[PDB]
């Protein structure tokens, strides 16, 4: 739990932090993939630039 | 130090021996009851507070 029970809490507040065991991870999972999906527009963005020259 | 002191009567009768902090105040009320229940935790060192009760 984040909070005191019964106080004031704002919104979008943390309040209890739950176990980002599977999420965490799966957070990384997406990461790779991004870092991958950019990996793959990089090349193409890198050839585009010599295809440009 | 607005945080109450709160004491007991356990259910010989006796006194719980030391007092306790009163922890909260809900906003909650109960449509049966007009409860204003709060929680004020209390120390338990000998474990005889046995909670439930």
């Amino acid at each position: 739990r984040n909070f005191k029970e019964g106080s004031d809490i704002e919104a979008g507040v943390s309040l209890y932090q739950i176990d980002p065991a599977t999420y965490q991870a799966t957070y990384d999972s997406a990461k790779g993939d991004l870092a991958k999906a950019q990996a793959a527009a990089n090349i193409a963005q890198l050839t585009v630039n010599r295809y440009q020259k | 130090n607005g945080k109450a002191k709160v004491s007991l009567i356990t259910s010989d009768g006796i006194k719980f021996p030391q007092d306790g902090t009163l922890e909260f105040s809900d906003v909650t009320v109960d449509q049966t009851t007009g409860s204003i229940t709060l929680r004020a935790i209390f120390p338990n060192p000998d474990h005889t507070m046995m909670p439930g009760m």
